[PDB]
DNA sequence: CATGACGGCGAATACCC
RNA sequence: CGGAGAGGUA
DNA sequence: GGGTATTCGCCGTGTACCTCTCCT
């Protein structure tokens, strides 16, 4: 029936045609399936989904970036990305997301000012979220506490 | 600024010392004011001011002021952030016990007191007492006394003993107790007791109080009579639309416990009656431990909605715990992430990035170069000027990123190729552009993928991006050493189309100078694209010295393949682009190039082809239409011949001549044969066209079909998805597994009825579910074994050991499931390879094996090559790169400092989604060699079988041996030992209901203790109508049958008895039931013959194996080797006592036993089937054995779904799951005899003792599962962060553990550098400094 | 949605992995224009000051 | 040095040694305002001292040497 | 107006992609033949019969 | 109160001497 | 901005 | 008093991202 009704238009029934190449005139070697198909944008748009972070806004118990491009947060590096910069060997790489780059809070403030000075060296210090967890194994009434140097 | 981290329990002492002041309000904030109650939560004088240098009050506010603390409000003029710095401590009215020391199995206070947990459960929540310190009377110090019987006791004596409720007397109790003498009591009694079940309840109390005694805990701190308060900052209350504010799930819990605190002082004071005193102390012991652990016991404590409360310790536990959440893993700046979508047009080493993520990204990068060339004279400017996006700051912004390069991420990252460095392109709109050839190492395609890009701030990450993460550096799989980067659809269709060739194309017949004038004739048009011509062709090789020669020949090629000889680099031959090349070709090309070449030309190559395959995929116009799914026009027939089939069965069944069961087989078979036949004529109508030749001839020739095209080539599609569009779907599954009786005979161009789609949705639904259910399961199992191996780095270039695994081709019989070649490649010998010769050493025994190696060894008919493993590696604390082996990404050597535990982790996690939750005949010629074999006398003069354990090898002639067999006893080979085969033919022959006894020597047997009626039956069947004999069974027999035994000696004409030579026993063979006897009394048996006859996968599977899970079956094995003794038999379990000093074994009876009465089994022998435990296997045939086992069986699996995973990774996890060993002699040791600790401890002790000369503790191995050996771990760090948190950190405390921050997960969690990789020399520098 | 007329062929890579090359033209006529309408709230409270 | 470092890598043996020694050259010339060795076809400091390494002009032993020259003159 | 990969035709197996496609030409065949009928003022009689 | 999960494992229980 | 519930994308 | 089969309570169950409402 379809290849009648393509009969009816005076079209190919085998739906194929002979295209060819805009950039050069050139002749496509073998017939193109053309036709028309009907085709929805979904609303998963580029707009919506675009989003960057430098530097912003951070949580109120650890000092991580917040999360959510509505709320101009940072992207969550997680267990799995640090398994894959551990791979690698990429210590420094991993540090920096840790440190300079999260709740380091001295860390970040100094790469930041290294970096407008043209110094691309961190200073890393410990994280906030460390402290954190030391605060709380601490109320659950547990001495967890660091050693000498 | 420190070394490690110390735990230990907190006294009352400590909790004070940490605090800053007392909380004694219940109230957080009067929330008409935004200011904090006094004495409250949130108390300022306590936590400190609000605001920054700003008192409560107000007055004093400046820096100069800091210090003072202000005398009219009390808050201490500083910093606000001290206030998540500066602890609380509430002092409890009464002690509390601390949960995590009550209810956390095992019960740390039960077991250090012998109260069961229960008594203690009713005595601190006030349902009975416990007398402490009785003295004369009968009462005992841990007798409960119910409510009831506590005022009887009383007024029968009441006044000289005493006797406590609560936590009040629990403390007294724990404080009471000495440790050392009660030490000494204990270790005592563990000598004088009778029950190895009472020494094990001992020794674990032994082990607790050691751990009490060698810390300074003390018993009576984990009763909490002073209970810390977490900073105000770290719980802080989110205010929602400004006026009010969220239940914080923390405050609450802790108002509860001031609460309750208050009232029991009130109480106190008051004097008031006891019951209700003891309600209030009951009540604030449950708010107490609901702040520690809401829901530990009892109904969890509920908020405003039915939510549960979150806890403290709730905060650090599981994936939205402290370590999982925000150690481990945390959110980053200088991150973004958009949709990807493709750049043909790049570079390997490129990516394309939005000019506005990249301005974002970029943005004190920017702000520093306009204050170094003066546009910007302050900050703000700078600001502005980006905000504005001036023409100054794209070039600047253009500058700036010329050689930054960024890492691009996609989510899951299942390997460490999911994050690759490229430097990138600025480009218009908003979507990232990734190279296609990368895809594949992606997982990516661009179909709404979206992908994180961060940005490697220092001059350190920037280079660990350029050297270590880019795809240009990582273009071979860690996992299997292949490359990544070979192009997949269009690209392979493209190159396919180019090469391939056609009969009678146009400029057939022309020659040509070269590939140049290929492309001049193609591109005007004069010659097809699949012309087969005469091309002049230069190509290069390389010679000894590594120059390129020349050579110059005519070759008989196409003109598609001269043009793309253009874009191949100098070195590799013609001939590898002198076919059609599809996906497979298309990789061994680049193989090629690699091989041959480098990485440099290998990489650009492997641009150059992309471009190519596109450029000519676009210019063929291939297409899809609905006449390429050509339908075969036998199909029809073909169907109605099946339905005529199946119609005959249905009435053959209709008339009884076949059952219900056969009749469904036979139609299913039927159906099958048919979807074979049409799948056969669709394929041989669909792959070959006809063409008219040179002359008016026809020929023919490879079909143009666009689908058939794309399929051959391996751009897209397959043999099962061609017969679905174009053949027919198929039989199909039910729900339940059962396959559906009619199939679906219809296809997709013509399109499935109502009842065939929806019996389709079956699969559809079924198959999507399975996914959307096992990629949980695969991401725990990848977690766990990234733990087990996390702390596993190359640490050493050569440990000296000699020890190594033997590797032999992987033969399951008949076919060849793994060459020797892709076991050894890359490995290094663990001793010398000698050639046939057997005194000329083909390779020394330090020889990495690369290609050439590899070829030499095949190419001289090697076996088996013995080659060192991490196993057997001798380096403490990691492995040396001798013993790894090869790098399979780099290609070289392993690297020292290189994380190889996370390598082997991520590479056998990855391929977790793609898993899937009579007689023997040689096929093949080639000489018989049997092992472990005997030769005797035969009726038919063909050698039986007679040992438990026998294989079969093929040898083809050269002398590598292709296929091996098992042969069970009592199988008769139809030929001899080192017999030539040709291939086909019955090798051996056993029934598998029958297991005979067998007996070497002819003669008459006779029926030695043998009671007629009693332990042997007849039987008339009525076809037969023979009198057969039948054992009954030692159990199922009548009771006087049960006093003996059955047993039949040998005995012949002579009269005496011939026996086995070279024994002191008489031949004597037991029939312990289930045993036919054919054959009448005193018959001559012939050697060859039976006289008795006795009857007789994927994911989860791959867990199971690396959790070292016991099957639910064992196969039983020989502890130690000797002659088997059953002294037990039958009574419920048979119990054999083996004899090598003879040891007992209990065994069940229901088990069959491949071993008989009078078998001298060896260790380890089978001696009943069933699935092999690997801890058995460990135990008795050692480290190797069970390391062998564990690799064939994950591979195994892995190889059933094509998955290709080194076996080295394989034996990094084994490794790690090898790291116990328990002791077995003290001997001049520390180390308790009986006692579990690690591996290599015992090493470096007894070296340290062989030293000096003194005699070393002895140990046996334990096999752990992945996570039994992570949470068992030395550093309480990662077992608390992986899983079991609150067990973990309370083992911890108990034993005041120390944590050296020596592994990756440790050096993460306090952002330190790991060490591993770059880091690992920092370390080391760390290490020596000490 | 809309018609489009589609052609079933790689082109130059601008396809690969089911990448979707859309003509100006498409832009041009507004075929796949869409309006979306944003609510943005602002709120004057009552704060202690 | 750009697209690939596997001369680099062959030239210093230890590929995360590799990178630490870039890491110290590029610092030199990033912030101890230091002259490269090659010439400056527009790279940035991390690839021109992976440049010097690759020919052999720059590793961890020249760099301790001339670190030690330069403050012992 | 859009160019699609073939590619992902054949191992997804939604061949109504195909079919509509065809289906979708032959539709825009007759209004192209009609909208011609429009385009030359053609007889009523002419439309009614096409 | 919720009553649709289940496999693995170790401590406790009971049963069988 | 924390938590909960619901839905969705790869 | 003691060894062993059965029971009961706890532990764990993929990553990243996006939208909405509602919450002392
Ligand atoms: N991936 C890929 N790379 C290509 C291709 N063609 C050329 N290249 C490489 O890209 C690098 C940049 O090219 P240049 O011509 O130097 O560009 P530039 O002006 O931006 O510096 C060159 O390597 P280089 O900077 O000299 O690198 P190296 O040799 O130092 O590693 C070049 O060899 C290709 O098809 N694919
Ligand atoms: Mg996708
Ligand atoms: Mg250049
Ligand atoms: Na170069
Ligand atoms: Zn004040
Ligand atoms: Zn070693």
């Amino acid at each position: 029936e379809i290849k009648e009704l393509l009969k009816l238009g005076d079209l190919p029934t085998s739906g194929q045609i002979r295209l060819y190449d805009g950039r050069t005139g050139e002749q496509f070697e073998r017939p193109v399936t053309v036709g028309y198909m009907y085709m929805l944008k979904l609303n998963h748009l580029v707009d919506d989904k675009m989003h960057a972070r430098s530097t912003g806004s951070y949580s109120l118990v650890t000092q991580q970036p917040l999360g959510g491009k509505a709320q101009f947060g940072g992207q969550r590096f997680g267990e799995m990305e640090v398994w894959a910069l551990e791979a690698y060997g990429a210590a420094y790489t991993l540090q920096e997301m840790l440190t300079v780059k999260s709740d380091d809070v001295n860390g970040r403030t100094k790469m930041y000012k290294n970096i407008v000075d043209g110094n691309h060296q961190m200073e890393p210090g410990m994280p906030e979220s460390f402290n954190v967890l030391l605060k709380e194994i601490r109320s659950l009434g547990i001495n967890i506490e660091l050693e000498d140097e | 600024e420190f070394d490690a981290i110390k735990i230990a329990l907190a006294s009352p002492d400590m909790i004070r010392s940490w605090s800053f002041g007392e909380v004694k309000k219940p109230e957080t904030i009067n929330y008409r004011t935004f200011k904090p109650e006094r004495d409250g939560l949130f108390c300022a004088r306590i936590f400190g001011p609000v605001k920054d240098y700003e008192c409560l009050c107000g007055k004093y506010k400046r820096l100069k002021h800091r210090g003072v603390i202000c005398e009219k409000c009390g808050v201490e003029v500083t910093q606000t952030k001290v206030r998540r710095e500066r602890m609380g401590h509430i002092e409890l009215a009464s002690p509390t016990a601390h949960i995590w020391f009550l209810k956390s199995l095992p019960s740390r206070i039960g077991l250090l007191l012998d109260m069961p947990l229960r008594d203690i459960e009713r005595v601190l929540y006030f349902e009975s007492y416990v007398v402490i310190e009785g003295g004369m009377t009968n009462l005992e110090r841990q007798q409960i006394l119910t409510e009831e019987q506590y005022l009887d006791a009383l007024e029968e004596f009441g006044d000289e003993f005493d006797a406590k409720m609560g936590a009040e007397a629990i403390q007294a109790l724990l404080k009471s107790m000495d440790l050392e003498q009660e030490c000494e009591q204990l270790r005592e009694e563990l000598n004088e007791t009778n029950s190895e079940t009472k020494r094990k309840k001992l020794t674990k109390r032994i082990k607790l109080l050691e751990a009490f005694v060698q810390s300074g805990n003390k018993p009576e701190w984990m009763i909490l009579t002073v209970l810390p308060v977490l900073p105000p900052d770290l719980r802080p209350l989110v205010p929602l639309d400004g006026g009010r504010f969220a239940t914080s799930d923390l405050n609450d819990l802790y108002r509860r416990v001031i609460n309750r605190n208050n009232r029991l002082k009130r109480l106190l004071d008051l004097a008031a009656p006891d019951i209700i005193v003891r309600n209030e102390k009951r009540m604030l012991q449950e708010a107490v431990d609901a702040l520690l652990d809401n829901g530990r016991r009892g109904r969890a404590i509920t908020g405003s909605n039915k939510r549960p409360l979150k806890s403290l310790a709730d905060m650090i536990k599981g994936k939205q715990g402290r370590f999982r959440q925000n150690l481990l893993g945390k959110r980053v700046d200088y991150s973004g992430r958009s949709v990807i979508t493709v750049g043909p047009y790049l570079r390997l080493h490129q990516c394309g990035l939005p000019k506005k993520m990249a301005l974002e990204l970029f943005k004190p990068f920017i702000y520093g170069k306009l204050e170094l060339r003066g546009l910007a004279t302050t900050i703000k400017a700078a600001k502005k000027m980006v905000e504005r996006e001036e023409a100054v700051v794209w070039d600047i912004l253009d500058e700036v990123i010329r050689e930054h390069p960024v890492l691009l991420n996609r989510a899951p990252t299942l390997h460490r190729l999911g994050i690759q460095a490229f430097e990138p392109v600025l480009i218009e709109g908003k979507a990232i552009q990734l190279h296609p050839l990368v895809c594949a190492a992606y997982n990516a395609d661009f179909d709404g993928d979206q992908m994180a890009v961060h940005v490697p701030l220092t001059l350190e990450a920037q280079l660990e991006a350029r050297a270590l993460m880019m795809s240009t550096n990582n273009i071979l799989s860690p996992a299997n050493g292949e490359p990544i980067i070979v192009p997949s659809q269009d690209v392979v269709l493209g190159l396919y189309y180019m090469t391939r060739d056609c009969v009678n194309a146009k400029g057939e017949g022309m020659v040509l100078t070269g590939p140049k004038e290929a492309e001049r004739l193609y591109r005007s048009g004069l010659a097809s694209l699949h012309a087969r011509v005469k091309v002049r062709i230069t190509e290069y090789e390389k010679d000894a010295n590594g120059e390129l020669v020349a050579k110059t020949s005519l070759k008989d090629t196409t003109v598609g393949r001269a043009i793309l000889w253009m874009i191949v680099p100098k070195g590799l031959p013609y001939s590898i682009v002198n076919q059609a090349l599809g996906k497979k070709a298309i990789s061994k090309m680049l193989n090629t190039c690699y091989r041959i070449l480098g990485l440099k030309p290998t990489v650009i190559f492997a641009d150059q082809i992309m471009y190519t395959g596109f450029a000519y995929a676009a210019r063929s116009g291939a297409s899809v239409g609905i006449d390429d799914m050509v339908i075969p026009e036998k199909k029809h027939e073909i169907i109605s011949e099946a339905e005529a089939e199946v119609a005959e069965i249905q009435e053959q069944f209709q008339s009884g001549l076949v059952t219900a069961g056969e009749r469904y087989n036979k139609v299913i078979d039927i159906w099958a044969a048919a979807n074979d036949r049409v799948s056969k004529a669709m394929m041989d109508n669909l792959q070959t066209e006809t063409v008219i030749n040179r002359d008016g001839q026809e020929e023919k020739q490879v079909s143009f079909n666009s689908i058939y095209m794309m399929a051959d080539s391996g751009a897209r599609g397959s043999a099962a998805q061609i017969r679905q569009l174009a053949g027919m779907r198929g039989l199909m599954a039910k729900p339940d597994g059962s396959i559906i009786e009619t199939p679906i005979t219809a296809n997709f161009r013509e399109g499935l009825n109502v009842l065939q789609y929806f019996i389709s949705t079956h699969g559809a639904r079924k198959g999507l579910a399975d996914t959307a259910l096992k990629t949980a399961n695969s991401g725990y199992l990848t977690r766990r074994l990234v733990d087990v191996a996390q702390d596993l780095v190359v640490t050493e270039d050569d440990c000296g050991t000699h020890e190594g695994i033997m590797m032999t081709p992987v033969i399951e019989g008949g076919d060849v499931k793994e060459p020797l070649r892709d076991r050894v490649l890359g490995r290094v010998t663990a001793e010398d390879v000698l050639k046939p010769g057997t005194a000329d050493i083909l390779v020394p025994r330090n020889t990495l094996l690369h290609e050439q190696w590899c070829d030499l060894l095949e190419e001289n008919s090697v076996d088996a090559v013995k080659v060192r493993s991490v196993v057997s590696c001798d380096t403490d604390f990691g492995v040396c790169a001798h013993c790894y082996g090869r790098d399979l990404a780099r290609g070289h050597i392993i690297n020292k400092g290189e994380a190889i535990g996370v390598i082997a982790a991520q590479s056998i996690g990855e391929p977790g989604t793609q898993l899937t939750m009579s007689s023997i005949q040689v096929k093949n010629k080639g000489s018989i060699k049997l092992s472990n074999v005997k030769s005797v006398v035969n009726s038919s003069g063909k050698l039986v079988i007679t040992s438990r354990n026998t294989e079969l090898k093929l040898i083809d002639e050269f002398g590598r041996t292709k296929e091996s067999y098992k042969v069970p006893y009592g199988a008769v080979l139809a030929k001899g030992d080192g017999e030539q085969v040709a291939g086909g033919e019955t090798v051996a022959n056993w029934d598998p209901h029958t297991m005979p006894v067998i007996t070497e020597v002819s003669g008459f047997v006779r029926f030695t203790d043998m009671i007629d009626g009693q332990t042997i039956t007849r039987q008339t069947d009525e076809l037969t109508g023979l009198s057969s004999l039948v054992v009954l069974d030692s159990a199922e027999r009548t009771a006087g049958g049960k006093d003996l035994r059955p047993a039949l000696k040998i005995v012949d004409a002579q009269g005496n008895d011939v026996l086995i030579p070279g024994t002191d026993m008489p031949a004597q063979y037991f029939l312990p039931g289930k045993a036919i006897v054919q054959l009448e009394d005193g018959v001559q048996i012939s050697s060859g013959d039976t006289l008795a006859r006795i009857p007789q996968g994927g994911l989860p599977r791959v867990a199971d194996l690396f959790e070292a899970r016991r099957p639910k079956e064992p196969a039983i094995l020989a502890e130690i080797s000797g002659i088997v003794s059953f002294g037990k038999e039958t009574k419920g379990k048979r119990r054999l006592v083996i004899t090598p000093d003879p040891y007992e074994e209990m065994i069940p009876k229901w088990r069959q036993l491949n071993v008989f009465e009078g078998e001298r089994v060896e260790r380890g022998d089978v001696i009943s089937d069933g699935p092999e435990a690997p801890h058995d296997i460990l135990r008795l045939r050692g480290v190797h054995a069970v390391t062998r086992y564990i690799v064939n069986e994950v591979q195994d699996v892995y190889r059933l779904q094509g998955v290709k995973i080194n076996d080295k990774h394989i034996e990094v996890i084994v490794r790690q799951m090898l790291r116990k060993a328990t002791i077995v002699n003290a001997g001049s040791s520390d180390f308790l005899e009986g006692e579990q600790v690690e591996y290599s401890r015992v090493k470096i002790a007894n070296r340290e003792l062989e030293a000096n000369g003194k005699v070393g503790a002895t140990y046996s191995r334990d096999l752990l599962g992945i996570t039994k050996a992570s949470l068992a771990t030395e550093s309480f760090i990662s077992a608390a962060s992986f899983q079991e948190t609150t067990r973990v950190l309370t083992e911890a405390a108990v034993a005041g553990k120390r944590d050296e921050l020596r592994g990756l997960k440790e050096n993460v969690i306090v952002g330190r550098l790991i060490p591993a990789g770059t880091g690992y020399a920092y370390h080391q520098d760390r290490m020596r400094r000490r | 949605g809309q018609n489009m007329r589609v052609a079933f062929m790689p082109w130059n890579g601008y396809n690969f992995e089911d990448s979707i090359l859309v003509s100006e033209r498409v832009v041009q006529e507004d075929r796949f224009t869409t309006i979306h309408i944003q609510e943005l709230a602002c709120v004057s409270r009552d704060t202690k000051l | 040095a750009r697209v690939t470092v596997q001369d680099a890598v062959e030239k210093i043996g230890n590929r995360f040694d590799l990178v630490l020694v870039a890491a110290r050259r590029a610092r030199q010339m990033q912030v101890g305002g230091k002259d490269p060795l090659v010439p400056e076809e527009n790279d940035k400091t991390t690839v021109i001292a992976l440049r010097e390494i690759e020919e052999g002009l720059i590793n961890n032993q020249i760099l301790d040497v001339r670190e030690r020259q330069e403050q012992q003159e | 107006d859009i160019v699609l990969n073939p590619l992902g035709v054949p191992s997804r197996m939604n061949i109504g992609q195909i079919l509509e496609t065809h289906l979708g030409m032959a539709a825009k065949g007759i209004g192209d033949k009609i909208n011609a009928m429009l385009k030359q003022q053609q007889e009523v009689a002419k439309l009614r019969e096409f």
